[PDB]
């Protein structure tokens, strides 16, 4: 058997999880087995054996109906609960109510079978353990897990109750902002109380959080978003664009061929990758429709107009994150970008702009921040 | 007559590609063997109906493949100059849309 091991951090998100380790005096964050470093939060269950992470996810198109994904948005929350009602409209899985309390419905190995949120999420906890395992080739009990700075506490005491579940020895419970600021080092920062921004745009939700710090305690100033944009709905921008294209070019419409639609949309999350350092993007797309070969292209410029509007909105929850803490752009010290969406530069010019010209923090990579912190904050924690 | 090195890379890529789609087919194939099996064969048809729908999982993870395979082949960025390229890239495209087409047939004599 393996040797004991170090103290992980881990960013529990809606739609991805990530694991850090703090060893040789810097964070390692660590890739699963399929070399992803980040994990998708699916779980699947089969007419054979459960699946989580990547192979649920890639498997998601074969079994829709017993594919769980989302259970952030449900644990910790009664049945009832507003957000619980409207999300479960746009899920191909089944949420029930069991004496008030959500579960996910599902048929694995030939029979109905139903979880709790946090049984979900402890499914996701024990593959980040078991990918943190692998790496390290050493056990892993002790974590720090991260929830978002609104959780409250029925939310915040399922998620550590699903890390029980999973076998961890969860250290501290800390919010995503905190852990963000605490990867960028603002709480070392010499002077007086620091007010800092945090800007999370990723894994489907946007989070603005504004913290005070002041000898080296956080404290929430304020909490502002939007619950669903990210992605996905600049994805979808591009994908109008492309069949509305198509329709001018071919006098076809390709909308009802979901085979045609995939494949326009894969290539155009790709697209939008390229162009966060790339100002064009090219597709090649042989027979996508009625045997045409659909060759095509797209600019940053382009990929911005599109999306103007959203870009334009994610200024809003800044705006009203300000008002709720009682402070002026001009007092806020630090600026932080957590979430994939944050690499669009047009993303990062419209905030630069909004705070004329301040510097943003976003050396460490988006997707990653709010792990890198938790993984800091366990290794203090050893 | 201007073959280049470059176009070289392209040609190995396509030839992966080529053999991942082969085992994909293969599976097509013994699908195929055993729905024509079950169509045409002795079972009681009472158990056929039982028989067909236990190929459903089969299949739609074939249909996925060859959709994964499609994704790959929509990565590449051909020069019109790399005629070879494009011409081998346009059969391979076909070739996983015929089989494609063969899985919808599947689906479509199954669970009905």
């Amino acid at each position: 058997s393996m040797s004991k091991g170090p103290a992980v951090g881990i960013d529990l998100g809606t739609t991805y999880s990530c694991v850090g380790v703090f060893q040789h005096g810097k964070v390692e964050i660590i890739a699963n087995d399929q070399g992803n470093r980040t994990t998708p939060s699916y779980v699947a269950f089969t007419d054979t054996e459960r699946l989580i992470g990547d192979a649920a996810k890639n498997q998601v198109a074969m079994n829709p109906t017993n594919t769980v994904f989302d259970a952030k948005r449900l644990i910790g929350r009664r049945f009832d609960d507003a957000v619980v009602q409207s999300d479960m409209k746009h899920w191909p899985f089944m949420v029930v109510n069991d004496a008030g309390r959500p579960k996910v419905q599902v048929e694995y190995k030939g029979e109905t079978k139903s979880f709790y949120p946090e049984e979900v999420s402890s499914m996701v906890l024990t593959k980040m353990k078991e990918i943190a395992e692998a790496y390290l080739g050493k056990t892993v009990t002790n974590a720090v897990v991260t929830v978002p700075a609104y959780f409250n506490d029925s939310q915040r005491q399922a998620t550590k109750d699903a890390g029980t579940i999973a076998g961890l020895n969860v250290l501290r419970i800390i919010n995503e902002p905190t852990a963000a600021a605490i990867a960028y080092g603002l709480d070392k920062k010499v002077g007086a109380e620091r007010n800092v921004l945090i800007f999370d745009l990723g894994g489907g939700t946007f989070d603005v959080s504004i913290l005070t710090i002041e000898d080296g305690i956080f404290e929430v100033k304020s909490t502002a978003g939007d619950t669903h944009l990210g992605g996905e709905d600049f994805d979808n921008r591009m994908v109008n664009h492309f069949i509305a294209e198509f329709k001018r070019k071919h006098k076809k419409d390709i909308s009802e061929n979901k085979r045609a639609v995939r494949r326009l949309r894969t290539a155009c999350e790709r697209a939008k990758r390229t162009l966060f350092s790339s100002t064009q993007a090219s597709i090649e797309i042989d027979s996508l429709y009625e045997g045409i070969d659909f060759y095509t292209s797209i600019t940053r410029a382009r990929f911005e107009e599109l999306n103007a509007d959203l870009f334009r909105g994610t200024l809003d929850p800044v705006e009203k994150a300000l008002r709720d803490a009682k402070l002026d752009k001009s007092q806020i010290h630090d600026i932080v970008l957590v979430g994939g969406s944050t690499r669009i530069p047009k993303i990062q010019k419209l905030l630069q702009d909004f705070f004329n010209g301040k510097e943003l923090n976003k050396s460490i990579n988006p997707d990653e921040a709010v792990a890198y912190g938790a993984a800091v904050q366990a290794a203090i924690l050893s | 007559g201007s073959n280049s090195p470059q176009e070289e890379v392209e040609l190995k890529k396509l030839k992966h590609l080529e053999k991942s789609v082969e085992k994909i087919a293969d599976q097509l194939e013994e699908l195929n063997k055993e729905l024509t099996g079950i169509q045409q064969g002795f079972l009681p048809k009472d158990l056929q109906a039982e028989a067909l729908c236990k190929l459903d999982r089969r299949v739609k993870a074939t249909i996925e493949q060859f959709m994964k395979i499609l994704e790959e082949i929509d990565t590449l960025i051909l020069p019109e100059n790399f005629k070879d390229s494009r011409l081998k890239r346009k059969g391979l495209v076909k070739k996983v849309q015929a089989f494609l087409a063969e899985c919808d047939t599947v689906e479509q004599n199954i669970c009905q």
